[PDB]
């Protein structure tokens, strides 16, 4: 509707885009790999 | 394999939508939203999440989401 | 890309809802004049912060 | 000076994209370009 | 005492002022720069209030 006043679309669209999540396990993030000749997997 | 360590890294990694947009522009007028994404050859290196998953989470979630906060805004905006 | 009184300062109000007016100076204009008002609001640069980037930079 | 040297001060608004603002202790006085604003600091160095 | 009263109004009080004044003013440049020129828009109409 017209009556709303403007709208900061780009600060909106930036909130939203880094709010959203693709697939997300609940509570982790950062997977990393560090080197013993023993791969392994460090996770936040 | 290292192939398949990187994969599976990626795999329990967790990614937001913002990092795979690219500059979004927004023209006024109706009222109209455009996302640029990357390319998904650049976007599957450091990546591996599909087209379709991105099609399918970008409609239902990014709407869902995009619609929450011109809400809040907009309540904010009515006192 | 806004649209001002030439009397008065008074912005007017949008022309979606009726013909432009100010309050103060009570001014008349044709509203089809500047009708579709075309914005092309853009983000600015450095505003995601990306895995790809340092890709990019 | 600064008026003698190839800058003005407006009443209605007499600035510019490229032109660049000069500040009198808290009190503008008026617009260059960062060209001309980089000769007038010189030359007013200079004449100090 | 802390004290907050809104910029465009003191920015009105302080000369006789018409809104077009303190908009070319504000960002007189670059005629339509998007950013600054939505937000003097939005405050401009959030003070007509
Ligand atoms: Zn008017």
């Amino acid at each position: 509707p017209i009556n709303t006043e403007k709208l900061l679309m780009v600060s909106l669209v930036e909130k939203a885009c880094s709010e959203t999540v693709i697939h997300e396990i609940p509570g982790i993030t950062r997977c990393f790999s560090k080197p013993d000749t023993v791969p392994k997997v460090i996770t936040e | 394999s290292d192939k398949r360590a990187s994969a599976f890294c990626k795999e329990v990694n967790k990614l937001v939508l913002s990092e795979v947009v690219r500059q979004v522009r927004v023209t006024e007028k109706t009222y109209a939203i455009r996302l640029d994404l990357y390319s998904r050859d650049e976007y599957q290196d450091e990546y591996g999440v599909l087209q379709e998953e991105i099609e399918s989470t970008f409609s239902n979630r990014f709407l869902k989401i995009l619609n929450r906060i011109i809400k809040s805004y907009l309540a904010k905006s009515k006192q | 890309s806004l649209i001002f009184c030439s009397e008065c300062g008074n912005l007017l109000e949008s022309t979606t809802a009726q013909w432009t007016t100010c309050d103060q100076c009570q001014s008349v204009y044709p509203s089809e004049q500047f009708a579709n008002l075309v914005v092309e609001t853009k983000s600015s640069a450095s505003a995601f912060p990306s895995a790809l980037k340092l890709k990019h930079s | 000076l600064l008026l003698s040297l190839g800058v003005d001060p407006p009443s209605v608004v007499g600035h510019e994209s490229g032109w660049g603002c000069v500040q009198l202790d808290g009190k503008i006085v008026g617009w260059c370009t960062y060209k001309l604003a980089k000769h007038v600091a010189d030359v007013l160095r200079l004449m100090k | 005492n802390e004290y907050l009263i809104p910029s465009m109004m003191i920015l009105k009080a302080l000369l006789e002022t018409s809104d077009k004044e303190i908009f070319e003013g504000i960002v007189g440049k670059d005629l339509g720069n998007t950013f600054l020129t939505d937000r003097v828009e939005l405050m401009l109409r959030a003070y007509k209030s």
